[PDB]
């Protein structure tokens, strides 16, 4: 039950970054509710484990989400369970509520950023910190910060241009990625771009393109504003590159 | 005015696998100083995991980060009921450095990502209260017993999601509700000291869907009564 | 079953992809190349001992 | 002839010298074992600590421990990369003789990753770690800090 | 012979027998598993 | 494309000649040798 005034049962769609309040019927029960959101690749419902409830005063009726929404799940499907006794994982549906996320103010879903980011680490809502020079050795991060779109497949294709102002496709990647959180971070190995473009041919002005699979949401192309530049002659020391499985070991066994 | 050790276990059954056992020796010295009640929480030592000192890095990287609370002061009222956790600054200052050190020591995405991830439950004393209760010993030594009590068993049937139980009225035995009770089961045997000081207590829960199970058992060891 | 010499020559990118991989030789291994030869796993490389 | 290897910048510790120092290799410059980390063989010899403080050959007559390594005794024979050293590795420092150096750690950090981040006990980690989302031990951690009021 | 990308994609698991392996790559070399890579040589292993 | 297991026996030699050669293993490697496991590179070898 949906309230932000009051609306009325069943599912709603609603912006991110609202106040808006939840109420169930049916002295002041003990009530234990619990959140459930879409995991963003799977696409299958995952409890919200930094779920609290908390408590200014007595137990309501009403809870009330003041703080709004966020707006990095913007296109999740946040699910809310009520009930005196561990809520429900959503068929026996009485006391339950669904609402639909998009973007704050935002008209369609879109990529508002693609950036060559210096830092693995990524989140949404700041500007990360882009690089202009990198080699061959190292290994780039793209970071691509979305609005509106939450856990969606997008692909990435790589340009790169000349001298005459030409963007050609230079590469692109086998498996499409998944925006999670209106943020993503795509480690590009960029030892395989070189190749391929010293195969085509100062520097390598490097430039990405996002298209997203959906039909309605534009694609992105990266301009001189964010284009990375690799050096045809040098190489990193030992080199930015990826930790997401990192180097474990070589035993003996 | 009063202090010990307290053993604390927890024994995880998932189906169709063995055992997890999680075992830990607290050191607690309560102190009155109204309704002021501080335990402050004074350590955690012997963490030991199916029987065996932790050896995987990411349980030790967890134990490395968990380390700054102890010791806390939190504001035990009467029973029980944490008010509030007056050692938070100084907890969030000693946490704030530790991280910084883990970064520093091991750029790793995944480290960092837990930091950031932990950073929302510690960045409010309210919050970190909140997200206190994880702990089994918090949860079940810090609590009323006052025959009708809610215990959430914070990964009972899987890694990240919690269940709900309900204990009834019936040495303090409870028992889990009649609602849905061929999903739902287990106990609750708490036995206190002279003069309130909890002295055992073990609650088992079932989900039984074979059957999940959660032993929590806190046992006094040393303790002492001034 | 190849009964004589098998050899498969590729003039581009080169890529495989299984569950689990077992390079069983009768004799000697040369895998030779030009670029790092990236060895990488999730749980560690182990030797014969 | 052990179960492990030793990499640049590992722990070592000579009895006579002072402190413990760090191994440095600069004959292997290709062959790296654990991320960037260039493997140590029978080659790493003389000069390899940037040294282990004081020597104490004579303890009347100190001096700062400059190493002269001229043997390295216990590498893994199976590898003929020279041969790679392992933690039962003992050098000669050509002050204190043979056994006169020792290997307090490889040198090997284990990094974790998604695969070990998964593998720990996150049933147990609300003990472990009560300031901690599970979600930071799945594959793709996202933060959701969604708290609902009661007012 | 294959003049373009040779893709092969085993979803079980792949088994090679061979007398004398011999694998050559003009670019880059990559072997990437989620489980321990064993290199059971009888004999030893020989690296230049 | 296999959609069961491959199984590849060559009772003479094998000669595997490519430009960016890359093996993937979702679960384990196993490289067996009778006589040696060569690793030239030119430019550097990794191992983790
Ligand atoms: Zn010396």
């Amino acid at each position: 039950k949906d309230s932000t005034k009051e609306v009325g049962c069943g599912s709603v769609q609603y912006e991110a970054n609202l106040k808006f309040a939840l109420r169930v019927k049916y002295k002041a029960p003990k009530l234990k509710c619990k959140g459930y959101c879409t995991n963003a690749v799977t696409g299958e419902y995952e409890e919200i484990s930094k779920f609290r409830v908390d408590e200014n005063g007595a137990y309501t009726d009403t809870f009330y989400c003041d703080d709004g929404l966020q707006e990095s799940h913007a296109g999740a499907d946040y699910v809310f369970s009520f009930g005196i006794n561990n809520p429900y994982g959503f068929m026996i549906v009485p006391s339950i509520q669904k609402i639909h996320l998009i973007g704050r103010n935002l008209k369609k879903p879109q990529i508002t950023s693609v950036i060559w980011s210096s830092k693995e680490m990524i989140k949404f809502g700041e500007d990360s910190p882009r690089r202009k020079s990198i080699n061959y050795n190292e290994d780039g991060f793209l970071h691509i910060h979305a609005r509106g779109m939450y856990g969606q497949k997008v692909r990435v294709e790589l340009f790169e241009k000349d001298s005459t102002g030409i963007k050609k496709l230079l590469l692109g990647l086998k498996d499409d990625v998944t925006i999670l959180d209106n943020v993503v971070c795509v480690p590009v190995e960029m030892s395989g771009v070189y190749a391929k473009a010293a195969k085509g041919r100062l520097s390598f002005e490097i430039l990405a393109k996002v298209t997203p699979l959906d039909t309605s949401i534009a694609a992105f192309e990266q301009d001189d504003k964010s284009l990375i530049e690799l050096q045809i002659y040098g190489k990193a020391d030992e080199a930015a590159k990826s930790t997401v499985n990192g180097t474990m070991k070589f035993m003996i066994a | 005015n009063l202090k010990g050790q307290y053993s604390i276990n927890v024994s995880t059954t998932f189906p169709g696998s063995q055992a997890s056992l999680y075992s830990a020796i607290i050191e607690v010295i309560a102190s009155y100083q109204d309704d002021y009640f501080i335990f402050e929480l004074r350590s955690r030592q012997e963490v030991k995991l199916n029987g065996n000192p932790p050896s995987q890095m990411v349980d030790l990287f967890m134990l490395r980060l968990s380390n700054t609370y102890y010791p806390m002061k939190l504001k035990v009222s009467t029973s029980g009921k944490i008010m509030e956790v007056i050692n938070f600054t100084d907890i969030k200052e000693r946490w704030e450095a530790e991280c910084a050190k883990i970064v520093e020591e091991i750029p790793c995405i995944a480290y960092e990502q837990y930091i950031e991830l932990s950073k929302s439950n510690m960045d409010t004393e309210n919050v970190f209260l909140q997200a206190l209760r994880k702990d089994s010993f918090i949860q079940f030594y810090f609590k009323e017993y006052l025959d009708d009590i809610d215990i959430v068993c914070y990964n009972f049937p899987r890694r990240g999601e919690s269940t709900f139980y309900d204990l009834a009225i019936d040495i303090k035995t409870f028992h889990v509700k009649e609602y849905n009770s061929k999903r739902y089961s287990g106990k609750l045997i708490c036995e206190y000291s002279e003069e309130n000081d909890i002295f055992s207590l073990i609650a088992e829960f079932y989900y039984n869907t074979g059957q999940c199970k959660k032993k929590v058992s806190i046992s006094v060891e040393n303790r002492s009564v001034q | 079953s190849i009964a004589g010499n098998l050899s498969v020559t590729v003039d581009e990118n080169l890529m495989y992809d299984a569950q689990d991989m077992t390079l069983t030789a009768q004799g000697g291994m040369k895998l030779l190349a030009n670029a790092k030869i990236g060895l990488k796993s999730s749980e560690g490389v182990d030797i014969a001992q | 002839a052990g179960k492990e290897f030793v990499v640049d910048k590992a722990m070592c510790m000579c009895k006579y010298g002072a402190a413990p120092g760090k191994l440095m290799v600069t004959d292997n410059q290709f062959f790296r074992l654990n991320g960037t980390k260039l493997c140590a063989s029978t080659m790493t010899l003389g000069n390899v600590i940037y040294g282990f403080g004081i020597c104490k050959v004579n303890p009347m007559f100190p001096k700062p421990c400059v190493p002269a390594i001229t043997q390295w005794n216990g590498q893994f024979s199976k590898i003929t990369m020279g041969n790679p050293l392992t933690d039962k590795s003992k050098g000669t420092c050509s002050c204190g003789g043979p056994d006169c150096i020792e290997f307090m750690q490889t040198g090997q950090i284990p990094v974790p990753g998604s695969k070990q981040m998964q593998q720990a006990t996150g049933e147990h980690q609300g003990e472990l770690d009560a300031m901690g989302d599970p979600s930071a031990l799945t594959k793709h951690p996202v933060d959701t800090p969604t708290s609902l009021l009661l007012k």
